[PDB]
C-alpha cells in the first residue's frame, strides 16, 4: 500500500494542500472518539494523525496532555487503540493513517511486533516522538519491513546533516516543525530554506505542524511550498470545550475541519 | 554523532524529541571541553573544598561491628554542605552552565533534595533557578520547598499526570525544549539522556577517589566491598567509579524494597522492573504490562524513582556490580542503630546502604570483611518520618 503517495499525487493533480487533523484515540471515550474521527473525515480531512494515550507525553503541551488523561479516565489501552484503528481502516480504505507514539509503547512488547500490528490494522506511518533520527535505526527498519512509513521531525534549527538524514530516512511525509517547545495552539510558529533543501534532497513531502489553528496558516504553509498542514491542539480544544455537549462537539468539529480544509486550495 | 559513547552496553542513549538534540550535543561538547580545561577543574575543586567542605571524612564505626570480623567505614557525604552528596555535581553543572553562557537553571525534584542543591548552587553562582516539583511532592516536602524559596529559587508545582517526580521531569524537559538557548537543565541524578549519566558520574567520582585514598591510608588495602543506595544512581556511581577497574573490590548497590518486593510496593526497577525507553534513556523501569510508567514506593522519598541510571544496569549485566534491595523496616532499623551506637543520624536513603552492610555483617559474623558504606546524606530531614512510624507501630 502507498496511501501517502496516492494522496499526494491526487492533491498535486488538484493543486491542493493536505489538511491533517490530530486527535487522541479514545478521547473522551472509545465510541465518541470513533464518531469524532468519522466527522473529521466527513468534513474533509485528507489524512489522520492519531495519538495512543501514554502516561508521560513529554512532547505535548497542556491541551493534548489533557486529552490523554481523558482517554485514561475512560480506560483506553493500546490494545483498544489498535482495535479502533482496524475499524477506522475498514470504514475508510484510502485515507492515510499515521500514529503519534512515544517510544516505550513501541518498544514495550517488541519493536518488530509493534510495527507488525500497525501493518495488520492498516496504519500507514508512525512518528515516535522521543526517538531522534540519531536513535532511529531499529524503528525505521522495523517500520519499512512492515510497509510502515517512519516519520521524522525536521526542526527549525536543522543543520544540513539533519536535513540529509531526515530526507534519507523518512517516508510518507516529512514533519516540518514550525518552532521549538511543545505542542499547543497558544504558541504559534514560523521556512523557504528548509522546504527547498528537503525538495533538493528528495525528502518525503513536507507537512507543517505545531500551532496550526487558523485557516490562513494552512494557506500560508502550502504557499511556502509545504504539501499541507497538521493541526492538533486546535481540534482537541473543540473536544475539550464540548465534553458536556456530544452533538454540539461533532458540529463544531465539522465546521472547523471544513474551514481548515477549504483553506488548502 | 556524539563525542562520547551514549551507551553502556545496551542501556542509555538519547531518547529525546529531535528539538532537544542540539541542547544535548551542546552540553556534551561543553563538558568534554571543561574536562580538558585546568582552569575549570581548579574552579570546581575550589568550590568543592572551600564552599562544600571536601574532602569529607571516612569514619570507622567501631561500636556497630563489635564482636564480628567486619570493619565498617562510612564515607561522610552527610557532612557535605547541604547535607547530601548532591551538592558535588550541582556545583559542576552550575559551572558548566556558566561556561555555556546560560544564566538560568531548570531543575526537577521529588524529595526536594535536588531542588535544594540546585537552588544553593544557583544562589552562589548568580543563576536564576526554577524548580519543577510534582504537586503531591510539594505538599509533603514543605521544609525543602521553603529552603528552595529562601535561596531565591522559583518553585513551580506540577499538576499533570500523577503530580510526582516523573511528571516534574516531563515539565522540565518541556520547558528546556523551548528555553535551552538561555537555560541549562540541571538534571539531578546519573540517569536521563546522554550526556547526563556520564556528567553526573564524573562530577560525583571524587566520593570514590577520596574513599580509595582514605582507606589505603588507614587500612593499607582496598575495601572488600563498597555499598551505596540506588535511587537514580548518582551517589552509587560516584562511589563506584574509581573502583571499577579494581576488580577485587565488590560494588553493591541497594534499591529500596519498600513494603517488600513481593508486595509490588517498592523502588527496585533494576532487579525487578523491565527495560523500557523513557526519561530519555533505555533502562530498567517500573511499568505496566502495557508500557505505561508506574509508580515506585519507598519510605525514603529520595529513593522513590521508578527507573535507574543506565551505567548501573550495564555494570549489573556484566556482573561487575551486584544489586540488592532493603525494605522500609530494614532501613528503619539501620537508622535507629546508627543513631544509638555511633551518634550519627543517617538519611533514610543512606540507611538502605547501611542496612545491607549490617546484614552482610550479621549473617556471617566471622567473615573477615572490610566494608565502606556511602553515607550519602544526614537524616535530620527524616526525624519526623521516623517519629510518626515509630508512634503508629506503638514504639513511641
Ligand atoms: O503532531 C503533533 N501534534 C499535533 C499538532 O501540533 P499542535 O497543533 O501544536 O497541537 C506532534 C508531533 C510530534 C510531537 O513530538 C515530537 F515533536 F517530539 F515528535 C508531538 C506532537
Ligand atoms: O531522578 C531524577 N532526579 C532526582 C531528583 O532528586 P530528588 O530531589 O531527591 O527527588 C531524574 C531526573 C530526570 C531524569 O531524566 C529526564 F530528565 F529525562 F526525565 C531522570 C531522573
Ligand atoms: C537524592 C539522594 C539519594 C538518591 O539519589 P542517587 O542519585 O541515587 O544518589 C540518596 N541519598 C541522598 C541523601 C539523597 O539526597
Ligand atoms: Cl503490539
Ligand atoms: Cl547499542
Ligand atoms: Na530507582
Ligand atoms: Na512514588
Amino acid at each position: 500500500m502507498e496511501r501517502y503517495e496516492n494522496l499526494f499525487a491526487q492533491l498535486n493533480d488538484r493543486r491542493e494542500g493536505a489538511f491533517v487533523p490530530f486527535v487522541t484515540l479514545g478521547d473522551p471515550g472509545i465510541e465518541q472518539s470513533l464518531k469524532i474521527i468519522d466527522t473529521l473525515i466527513d468534513a474533509g480531512a485528507d489524512a489522520l494523525e492519531l495519538g495512543v494515550p501514554f502516561s508521560d507525553p513529554l512532547a505535548d503541551g497542556p491541551t493534548i496532555q489533557n486529552a490523554n488523561l481523558r482517554a485514561f479516565a475512560a480506560g483506553v489501552t493500546p490494545a483498544q487503540c489498535f482495535e479502533m484503528l482496524a475499524l477506522i481502516r475498514e470504514k475508510h480504505p484510502t485515507i492515510p493513517i499515521g500514529l503519534l507514539m512515544y517510544a516505550n509503547l513501541v518498544f514495550n512488547n517488541g519493536i518488530d511486533a509493534f510495527y507488525a500490528r500497525c501493518e495488520q490494522v492498516g496504519v500507514d506511518s508512525v512518528l515516535v516522538a522521543d526517538v531522534p533520527v540519531e536513535e532511529s535505526a531499529p524503528f525505521r527498519q522495523a517500520a519499512l519491513r512492515h510497509n510502515i512509513a517512519p516519520i521524522f521531525i525536521c526542526p527549525p534549527n536543522a543543520d544540513d546533516d539533519l536535513l540529509r538524514q531526515v530526507a534519507s530516512y523518512g517516508r510518507g511525509y516529512t514533519y516540518l516543525l514550525s518552532r521549538s517547545g511543545v505542542t499547543g495552539a497558544e504558541n504559534r510558529g514560523a521556512l523557504h530554506h528548509l522546504i527547498e533543501k528537503l525538495k533538493e534532497y528528495h525528502a518525503a513531502p513536507a507537512l507543517q505542524g505545531f500551532g496550526i489553528s487558523s485557516p490562513e496558516q494552512v494557506s500560508a504553509a502550502v504557499r511556502a511550498g509545504a504539501a499541507g498542514a497538521i493541526s492538533g491542539s486546535a481540534i482537541v480544544k473543540i473536544i475539550e470545550k464540548n465534553l458536556a455537549s456530544p452533538k454540539q462537539m461533532l458540529a463544531e468539529l465539522r465546521s472547523f475541519v471544513s474551514a481548515m480544509k477549504a483553506a488548502s486550495r | 554523532t556524539t563525542l562520547l559513547n551514549p551507551y553502556f552496553g545496551e542501556f542509555g542513549g538519547m531518547y529525546v524529541p529531535q528539538i532537544l538534540m542540539p541542547a544535548l550535543n551542546q552540553l556534551e561538547e561543553a563538558f568534554v571541553s571543561a574536562q580538558k580545561d585546568p582552569e575549570f577543574q581548579a574552579q570546581f575543586a575550589d568550590l568543592l573544598k572551600n564552599y562544600a567542605g571536601r574532602p569529607t571524612a571516612l569514619t570507622k564505626c567501631q561500636n556497630i561491628t563489635a564482636g564480628t570480623r567486619t570493619t565498617l567505614y562510612l564515607k561522610r557525604e552527610d557532612l557535605l554542605h547541604g547535607g547530601a552528596h548532591k551538592t558535588n555535581q550541582v556545583l559542576g553543572q552550575a559551572l558548566l552552565a556558566k561556561r555555556m553562557g546560560k544564566s538560568e537553571i531548570i531543575a526537577e525534584t521529588g524529595a526536594g533534595q535536588h531542588g535544594v542543591a540546585s537552588a544553593l548552587a544557583s544562589a552562589l553562582l548568580g543563576l536564576k533557578c526554577r524548580i519543577y516539583m510534582g504537586a503531591k511532592d510539594v505538599e509533603r516536602q514543605s521544609p525543602n520547598v521553603f529552603r528552595m524559596r529562601l535561596m531565591g529559587a522559583e518553585v513551580i508545582p506540577v499538576h499533570s499526570g500523577s503530580a510526582t517526580l516523573k511528571d516534574a521531569c516531563n515539565e522540565a524537559l518541556r520547558d528546556w525544549s523551548g528555553s535551552y538557548e538561555t537555560a541549562h537543565y540541571m538534571l539531578g541524578t546519573a540517569a536521563g539522556p546522554h550526556p547526563y549519566p556520564t556528567i553526573v558520574r564524573e562530577f560525583q567520582r571524587m566520593i570514590g577517589e577520596e574513599t580509595k585514598a582514605q582507606i589505603l591510608d588507614k587500612e593499607g588495602r582496598l575495601p572488600d566491598a563498597v555499598i551505596a543506595c540506588v535511587g537514580g544512581g548518582s551517589n552509587a556511581i560516584g562511589m563506584f567509579a574509581d573502583f571499577i577497574n579494581d576488580t577485587s573490590v565488590g560494588l553493591i548497590g541497594v534499591e529500596p524494597g519498600g513494603h517488600g518486593i513481593e508486595t509490588g510496593e517498592h523502588g527496585a526497577p533494576l532487579k525487578h522492573g523491565r527495560v523500557g525507553i523513557y526519561f530519555g534513556m533505555k533502562a530498567p523501569m517500573m511499568q505496566t504490562a502495557d508500557g505505561q510508567i508506574e509508580e515506585s514506593y519507598s519510605i525514603s522519598a529520595g529513593l522513590d524513582f521508578p527507573s535507574v541510571g543506565p551505567q548501573h544496569a550495564y555494570l549489573n549485566s556484566i556482573g561487575r556490580a551486584d544489586y540488592v534491595s532493603i525494605t522500609d523496616d530494614e532501613a528503619l532499623e539501620a537508622f535507629k542503630t546508627l543513631c544509638r551506637h555511633e551518634g550519627i543520624i543517617p538519611a533514610l536513603e543512606s540507611s538502605h546502604a547501611l542496612a545491607h552492610a549490617l546484614k552482610m555483617m550479621r549473617e556471617q559474623p566471622e567473615k573477615e570483611q572490610l566494608l565502606v558504606v556511602n553515607l550519602s546524606g544526614r537524616g535530620d530531614k527524616d526525624i519526623f518520618t521516623v517519629h510518626d512510624i515509630l508512634k503508629a507501630r506503638g514504639e513511641i
